[PDB]
């Protein structure tokens, strides 16, 4: 298997090609390996930024809201994430 | 609109 940072780079590669499904596959793997305590340069908050947008593109509304909340929890001055959270709470009334 | 993802 690949390293956490290799998987992250695979996910960013897919995102930059506009391939949101494969972004989700790679970034879910990154989060899994980070929860296994594997060493890595990438932070959880950076992974959640790509993942939350990618799952929204795929149509997964409450999951995108959940992940955006998690992103803001770990990076409170992230203004774009705060803007995303306001969008999803207004859209989903939650 | 609308959520905004990472620039790159």
């Amino acid at each position: 298997m690949l390293s956490v940072d290799d998987c992250f780079g695979m996910g960013r590669s897919a995102y930059n090609e506009g391939d949101y499904y494969h972004t989700v596959l790679w970034m879910e793997q990154v989060l899994k390996q980070l929860d296994a305590g594997e060493e890595a340069t990438t932070t959880k908050s950076q992974v959640l930024d790509y993942l939350s947008y990618a799952v929204f593109q795929l149509g997964d509304l409450h999951r995108a809201l959940e992940l955006t909340r998690r992103l803001l929890s770990l990076d409170p001055s992230h203004e774009r994430a705060g803007g995303n959270l306001r969008y999803f709470e207004q859209l989903l009334e939650e | 609109p609308g959520p905004e993802g990472p620039p790159g």
